[PDB]
């Protein structure tokens, strides 16, 4: 019913700004469930947390990296997007949108398929 | 929408509405001219335009002859502040003074911003319409004093031209000089549009007004000045929706019975209606003629709401180990009811009722349980409760449960008193 | 951020006792969430509040304690529940930080 | 008409009425025609066929630019109802896919029946007369594109024409797209007697709603689906009375207060309002807006009645030794009042106010006592508790009185709390 | 108008209005002779004059087819009684034999004061414009059967003339034989008029009528007898204003909250309302629907009035420390809001909430304190509780302060029940 | 006041079927009393209970008597009648039609003459 | 169906104790009832619910008594208060059945 | 804002009545405070109430003087007048008109002038 | 029509403790009243109630007292505070009598 699809530039410059999208299929943004999360799973450590948007506009973001995050949405085309600055190269990892279960005011419920963009030379 | 089922109060909430709040009140000034119509006369016995005179007349001088239950406290509160409001910037019109500078104003155009003495600035209109054609086609046309002319035109283009007239004197002289809403003659559409554009507030506040003209045309009404020489003078007091898409959600419940050795212990929570988020505040709207739903959009009236804390939000969590002194009824009769949802409904039937839901496909899909239950709108169509039939809504949205032993089977309700109206949820159960 | 003891895989074969343990640092209450990732695939979450599961899940998933003692439990291994299982904590946003990860393999 | 003065509670129960309950909600659909009138226009100056012609026009785009207390309870309960399945079926309707449906079935007649994609059968009714007039007449009169042609018949008929259009329209945007109640624009009463004809229900429950269809039209009311090119298409919601002729009764009471040590100790029945009987189903309807009385029928809603058990009769009898938890207020400040029956008067009035019965023919008859006193219609006209003056029905029936020590007078209140507003009768006295 | 600031219970009493209290019914008759309507045909296909002839009919045919919360117990006792008293003198002269005589005593003239054989005396009107334009222009206009007859005048006139008995059909088929309030079509100023000055009271009540007759007519309202033979017969239950200039006072609350250790003690008055004076009675108007000011004069109902006892004044003084049991709500949740005044507003905010006042000249004034705070009208224009403008009144009148410690700051509040609807104020404070 | 009496056929043929009928006058039965009643008394006993009806259709019928009484009521003629089968030589008796005094559910407070059929030969 | 014992009749002057005694075999509260027969005429209802007096009847009838002890009282007899006096039990219909007869004659 | 002028004849013969008035400059009578009353001083004692009226026309009148005393109101005018009968040597002083502070029921906060009658021969 | 004692006149220098006292007959509770007259010159509310002070009056004019005793004292005398002060009570009217006066002048 509610699947999310990241979406994207596959292949991302070193040094450039780091943009990132999601969307959902099958339900709504502007009354979804809400908090459209975003993830990013580094190598080497495990999964972070980077922030959220609400439906209406509320932007929590993580504090150890809110200083570059814009986290946001779009009630209209039902997605919600990412725009990452100072990239760097522990930056490198695989990074997720979801969907939060809103049991007491957040929990992940729903995930995308995971977005990776690949450096070779 | 978003609906989640707590099924620890059988109470549901149902989030992802865009808030459309009125914040203030847009005054405009209506003079609606008549003419010398007073000083004409017929004299040649019945016709049409004689009828149509004498009812203008009628009209004319007649208007000269006039002029802690969170939800009664809202609604008291929200139609005295209205009147009041109305009423002060109609006693700053009265004055003989302000009504020449309002005509004054007007003198030239048919629509100025004056700004009134007493420091508040009103738009102005000029319904000249009807003293026009008394003035330059029915006065020259009724001469001498005979009003059987020959001219059939005339007589239906006074009908229509006085229609307006007509109806203001009707709405005012029933309800004694103060309308409870707006009709199509007090302001038209177009003049509505003029009055929204002109309204101080921004730009999507402005567009989602032009788009819900008749929504403020629903909650606007207006007022009697009074009579000034030959011109009905009444003024508008239109509703400004200062702030949009802010989030909103509702609160559904029904009793939450359980039986014991016989006995039951029945809740209900008294904490249900509408609310809204505006800047780190949350305003609850509990009286339930000023919150209206249309779509995802819930427009409500900002006077009649009740500035509540913030934590409020955790009696939809943890209502039974929360510090909020969160409201519900209590009793020990069970009541078997359905208790409807924007995306479900909440079923309750206990000893001596039975109940079953179906669908126009099939009458009898199953027969429900003992206790409270939600059914959910994709799961059937409707539901009974003994030869009473309930249709759920078709609205589409992801239903949620929240498992959690309920409240009123988990706990020991008081012993005396057991019935109580309106209390904090610690009186009733683990006193 | 914060630094947290568990082991790092565990062993054993289906139908076995499996259980897990996720440590943090201030506090949780009862906002602790559990997430399954296969290789090459995103967690899944099957409980959230720590003893709430998630619908469409097996029973085998759960999670009992009072006081101070709380953990994970798999009672009935399935071939499909060889994995890497993190947790979660959302007492207190933004600070929202999963597990290092326990994987689990068969002997 | 049977009353029974029951002086053990001060209360009067009149029986004899036979129940008309609304089961089910029957759906019509209206196409109101309106016709190509957008690409017309007026070139010549001022007209009746102009005025008449821009008044359609703003009323199409307007309309484009639209869309326990057991008492509160069961009527927000009926009210969400009712709004709950008028806004699904609208909904179903909604879809291009169905309205097209919807004009394919009713493009070769002007009614047929239906079965919507939802799995529900709704009548549909096409009101093509304007479209017809605005097509066939008005079209091919106002050629070139000059409405000020000389037949003033034309536009007296265009004015008649449009009159049911315009109404709705105003009703429809002044309610913001949901009437309150079905005008005659709506319906007429030849197509409300062809909707009551077609109901799904039997012979007598057709024939008595053929008799009381202004009844029907009270109680039923209508929706706004939109504007599909140039065709207003709404709805109504009409009520199914399923049941007639079943047993209902009606409880009235008034402070039953007894003095003693310069001390009050009064009580007040909180059970008042409707019964009906159902197939060994009670059904209390306690909410004030949805029983209505017609000589010996009642009419009532369904969905506004509570499912009460059976023997909640039994509060009418032994109120004081009953099992059941009968609801009453209690208090310790006298009310004096005058609580009128169906045939009879409940008058209490204690220290400090003076009671007296009489009628037309001399004013005063006898003084009243102190305490609570049944005055029965054939006894006297009018009753006076202090320079107000109360007339009594001229109801046809027999008058009983059941002799009984008052509750209030006969049982120790309990010291505190006694003011509690709705408790069981055990709460309050022999605690 | 005075009005004193009781600070001991953020309260606000103002006094200086002239009662004008309605003491009885006045019944007017009606007969809207409508003529031989239904023996007359048309055969030559559409028109005018047939369109109006067959709304006539049909408006005729389906006419023939038709036909202690002291709040809450005031405006239903009011509504029955006002029912109860309309039906009965329907009663008496549905008889064949009364209708028989109304139609003789109003056989030669217009107006006559028929003794009807229930002991009352009516005043009867006979409306026979439309049977006299049936009879002797319409009849003999549509001869043979031909309703197309060229002249349009006749179908304008006849559109005229039956605009009166359309409304009137119009308003009780959709009331169901009861209309709520007088349209102008029920009665027009000049019946109105001669109603009045037939009325049995004084020379001054009947020149006060003679000055609100549009309140009157609000007040007012209407019933349908019957159909008999081809003419409707309907009656208006018109109010007697029997009092005028009298005492009367209106009292307003807010929560008087006051915080110690963190948690708070709140009350409100539930006395709030309308009371006035009458020869040593003074008569208590609990409910909100009865009660409407105009100017200095309150309008309201002596049947919806309670005859409270004479002490009860004595909470305006001495709340605290007087033997009469006055109400007030409680409770432990504070809640800020504005209590508009005649004169100024009680504002409380407490908490959490931020208050500021101002004026249209500068936005912000002050910022307001924590607690219970009088802001006068001379003082400023408007004031603020969180993001919501409450806009203050502009009447003129003295303000006064009583100062002395509130009660909810000066007395501890009862541990259980603290949250209590509608008490004693005994039970709460000082238990 | 209120006069029931009792009507129908003072000759009944034996081994035929039993008809009985009561009227109201100066009252309604549609809303009269209620429970509009029937009475018997056969010679050697005293008086004994068949059945009833209400002024809307609910019908109790004595236990030991239920399987052959079918008492009816008609509000617009305003007459309750009554219909015994499977008549005997027990069933020689007085028959009495009666209005019942709803004080708590019922008791009598109205009787009729009597209607008797005589058997002579 | 249920037998009863009373006296078969009972004689008295005028202004004499009349006492009379309605017995039953399963229950009847206050579901009874007190009727008089004249010879060749119907019942009469006076006594209903065995305390409450209905209307237009003489003071003398009179119904008293409390726990186990129930019985008719009739103080002052008068010449037309000779006939028999049933009654009748009106606990869990269908079964109404009126009692076997009391009769009082002068003697 | 207020100002309470009294006014009448300064010149009163001996034996006739006693006549006086008041008038409020700057407010109404109508609605104004309420209980219009007034006052006298003779010489020899104190101060001494004689009698008040209200805005609607309630008069309480001294016990031991309101045998003479009439005193009305007029809200057209806004003028509450006075009239005493039987005048006597120990009724030449001086009178005072006043306006009510209605804390409880009644308190004095507006006084008049003073109208005083000289008598010289 | 009541007498009551107090004394004629009192004499004290500016800034002195000056107090005054007065008696009824009957009761007055809260419903007293005081005024101050110079000669020539209408009286002045100050006080209402014995305790509530006028708005507009100097802080030293003030009233206090518990049980039977009370008093109107003068703190902070002023060159404008010599004049007489009287009493009045509005318990039960229409019996509303002024004191007889009570005159302070300088020494
Ligand atoms: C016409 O009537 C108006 C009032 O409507 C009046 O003021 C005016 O003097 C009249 N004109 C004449 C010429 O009499
Ligand atoms: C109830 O839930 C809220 C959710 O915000 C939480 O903050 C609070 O601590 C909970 N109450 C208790 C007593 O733990
Ligand atoms: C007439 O107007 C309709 C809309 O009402 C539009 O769809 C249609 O194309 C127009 N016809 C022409 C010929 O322009
Ligand atoms: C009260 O009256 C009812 C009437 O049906 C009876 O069944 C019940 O037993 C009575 N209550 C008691 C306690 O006797
Ligand atoms: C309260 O004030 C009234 C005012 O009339 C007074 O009569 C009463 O004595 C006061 N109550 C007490 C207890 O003193």
């Amino acid at each position: 019913q509610v699947q999310l699809q990241e979406s994207g530039s596959g292949l991302v410059k070193p040094s450039q700004t780091l943009s990132l999208t999601c969307a959902v299929s099958g339900g709504s943004i502007s009354s979804g469930d809400s908090s459209w999360s975003w993830i990013r799973q580094p190598p080497g450590k495990g999964l972070e947390w980077i922030g959220h948007v609400y439906e209406s506009g509320n932007t929590y973001y993580d504090p150890s990296l809110q200083s570059r995050v814009t986290i946001s949405v779009d009630r209209s085309r039902n997605q919600f997007s990412l725009k990452l600055t100072s990239v760097t190269v522990a930056d490198t990892a695989v990074y997720y949108c979801a969907r939060e279960g809103n049991y007491g005011w957040d929990y992940f419920d729903y995930w995308g398929q995971g977005t990776l963009v690949t450096v070779s030379s | 929408l978003k609906e989640s089922y707590l099924e620890e109060s059988c109470s549901t909430i149902t989030e992802g509405y865009l808030s459309v709040l009125r914040t203030g009140w847009y005054t405009n000034v209506f003079t609606l001219e008549v003419g010398d119509v007073e000083n004409l006369t017929c004299a040649d016995g019945p016709s049409l335009i004689k009828t149509e005179l004498d009812l203008t007349k009628s009209a004319l001088r007649e208007l000269r002859t006039c002029s802690f239950v969170l939800g009664a406290i809202a609604c008291g509160v929200a139609t005295a502040a209205a009147v009041t409001a109305g009423v002060a910037i109609a006693k700053c019109i009265r004055l003989e003074s302000e009504v020449t500078a309002i005509k004054n104003c007007l003198k030239k155009t048919n629509e100025c911003v004056s700004t009134l003495g007493c420091g508040v600035r009103v738009l102005a209109t000029a319904v000249r319409e009807l003293k026009d054609f008394v003035s330059k086609n029915l006065t020259r046309a009724i001469n001498k004093n005979k009003c059987d002319i020959p001219d059939l035109k005339m007589a239906v283009s006074f009908s229509q031209f006085n229609r307006r007239f007509l109806n203001v004197v009707r709405q005012f002289s029933d309800n004694a000089g103060i309308t409870p809403a707006i009709s199509k003659d007090l302001m038209t559409d177009a003049e509505l549009a003029r009055a929204i554009s002109n309204m101080p507030t921004s730009a999507g506040q402005i567009k989602l007004m032009l788009e819900n003209r008749c929504m403020v045309r629903r909650k606007g009404f207006g007022i009697l000045i009074g009579v000034y020489g030959s011109s009905v003078i009444y003024m508008v007091q239109l509703p400004i929706f200062g702030v949009i898409d802010t989030p909103c959600w509702i609160v559904k419940a029904a009793p939450s019975c359980s039986e014991k050795k016989g006995n039951y212990a029945c809740l209900l929570r008294e904490d249900q209606g509408w609310y809204c988020q505006n800047a780190g505040s949350t305003v609850y709207y509990p009286c339930e003629k000023d919150c209206e739903t249309r779509g995802d959009h819930v427009f409500c009236d900002t006077a009649a709401g009740i500035n509540v804390a913030e934590q409020s939000k955790e009696c939809n969590i943890n209502i039974s180990t929360t510090n909020y002194p969160c409201k519900v009824s209590c009793g020990r009769h069970p009541i078997s009811m359905v208790a409807l949802s924007p995306l479900g409904a909440l079923v309750a039937c206990y000893k001596g009722v039975s109940c079953s839901i179906g669908s126009n496909r099939v009458g009898i899909i199953k027969q429900l349980n003992k206790g409270c239950s939600y059914i959910t709108n994709q799961d059937a169509d409707t539901v009974t409760i003994d030869n009473t039939v309930y249709q759920l809504s078709k609205v589409e949205g992801e239903q949620h449960v929240i498992k959690g032993r309920p409240v009123s089977s988990s706990f020991d309700p008081v012993k005396f008193p057991q019935d109580q109206f309106n209390v904090a949820l610690d009186q009733c159960f683990e006193s | 951020d914060i630094q947290m003891t568990s082991p790092f895989s565990l062993s054993a074969s289906v139908g076995d006792r499996v259980t897990i343990t996720c440590r943090a640092s201030q506090s949780i209450n009862s906002y602790l969430n559990w997430y399954q990732q296969k290789p090459g695939k995103a967690p899944r979450l099957l409980i959230y509040a720590a003893s709430s599961l998630q619908s469409g899940v097996p029973s085998r998933f759960r999670g009992s304690g009072s006081g101070t003692d709380f953990a994970l439990t798999i009672s009935s291994l399935q071939p499909e529940d060889f994995a890497t299982y993190y947790c979660q904590q959302s007492y207190r946003p933004p600070s929202r930080t999963f597990g290092q990860g326990t994987k689990v393999e068969m002997k």
